[PDB]
């Protein structure tokens, strides 16, 4: 039904909202409301959805996320992997409790966990990433096993993708991966 | 004026011409950061670091208008040029702003820069123990008539 963008500030939430509708180049300010638009597949049955992008603002992060998480089919949360080293325990924080409040629903969706920025050399890999992600949400956890994705229930996905791209931009966009988990979910 | 910008309240950025002049880096982020939090209110107040920057709101389409000038003293003309150029926008590109959903807005390309800058134009060549005296004697009147 309805697919929710979740991520910090200036994690491309909305350069992800429009690569996937219309494919050109547009400058984006800070989100500080919500934007939902309906896109459809490009597979032959051409499936409707209705992506939701929320601020990434911490003053409005919860008020809109306690709201629409009562329709949300599935979830994506956007990591910045360029500057996740600065700030590992705010993305982890934020998915401490993203994660209660989805499993606090009665069907639990599915979660992307989209590394962006992956044009940069300084970007991590994937498995490095969720790697420290489940170090560091086991000390959060605390403050009897390591924390870890294949004991947690969900339908969790971790992959690589950029919406500027750096240099990429000019000719074509850098996301693959993303439209065919889309269809994988559809 | 130095800066100039028309965005969302969706965080996208519609028109602009800032050019070499300025860069876009956080300029606005700071703004939006004293409208949520400080709420400042204070009739187009808080400049950033190096220049002066004014806002104004638009609740019925969902949109603001930025405006950057140097921290020089600057005329008053700056709030007329936004408000004649926020009722053009509304006047003409009603159609898309109208329409909640972002897909109009995405399709659609406003071609507003010759129109921007003709008012530009029109705005720098307007530019360029109580004592009690009396007396000895008394009063005299009469009465009036009637049927
Ligand atoms: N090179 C590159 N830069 C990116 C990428 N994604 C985001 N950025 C940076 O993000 C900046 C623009 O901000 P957005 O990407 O729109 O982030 P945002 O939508 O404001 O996120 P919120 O603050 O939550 O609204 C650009 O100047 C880029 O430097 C990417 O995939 N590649
Ligand atoms: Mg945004």
């Amino acid at each position: 039904r309805a697919v929710l963008l979740v991520g910090l500030c200036d994690s491309g939430k909305t350069l992800l909202f429009v690569r996937l509708l219309t494919g050109l180049y547009r400058d984006t300010q800070t989100s500080i409301t919500d934007s939902c638009a309906v896109y459809r597949v490009n597979n032959n049955r051409g499936n409707s959805l209705t992506l939701i992008d929320l601020p990434g603002h911490e003053s409005l992060r919860l008020q809109f996320l306690e709201r629409f998480k009562s329709s949300a089919r599935a979830i994506v949360f956007v990591v910045d992997s360029a500057a996740f080293q600065r700030e590992v325990k705010d993305v982890a924080e934020f998915l401490y409790q993203v994660l209660i409040d989805s499993m606090g629903l009665k069907n639990t969706p599915s979660f992307l966990i989209a590394c962006n920025k992956q044009d940069i050399a300084m970007a991590k890999s994937a498995k490095l990433i969720q790697q420290q992600l489940e170090k560091e949400l086991n000390t959060l956890r605390v403050t009897g096993k390591e924390f870890e994705f294949s004991q947690l229930p969900l339908k969790v996905e971790f992959l690589e993708c950029s919406a500027k791209g750096g240099r990429g931009d000019v000719g074509s966009a850098d996301i693959q991966d993303l439209e065919k988990w889309l269809a994988k979910i559809a | 004026l130095d800066f100039f910008t028309i965005f969302s309240k969706g965080g996208l950025v519609l028109w602009c011409f800032q050019g070499v002049s300025d860069s876009c880096t956080g300029p606005v982020n700071a703004l939006i950061r004293s409208v949520l939090l400080q709420e400042r209110g204070g009739n187009n107040s808080f400049t950033h670091e190096a220049l002066t920057l004014k806002y104004k709101l638009d609740n019925q389409f969902e949109l603001v208008f930025v405006v950057g000038f140097q921290k020089i003293l600057t005329l008053t003309y700056v709030d007329k040029l936004i408000d004649d150029v926020h009722r053009l926008f509304r006047d003409k590109y009603r159609t898309e702003i109208q329409q909640q959903s972002a897909l109009s807005l995405l399709n659609g390309t406003f071609d507003f820069q010759n129109d921007f800058l003709r008012l530009l134009r029109e705005a720098e060549e307007s530019s360029k123990e109580k004592g009690k005296k009396a007396p000895r004697v008394w009063e005299l009147g009469g009465c009036a008539n009637k049927e």
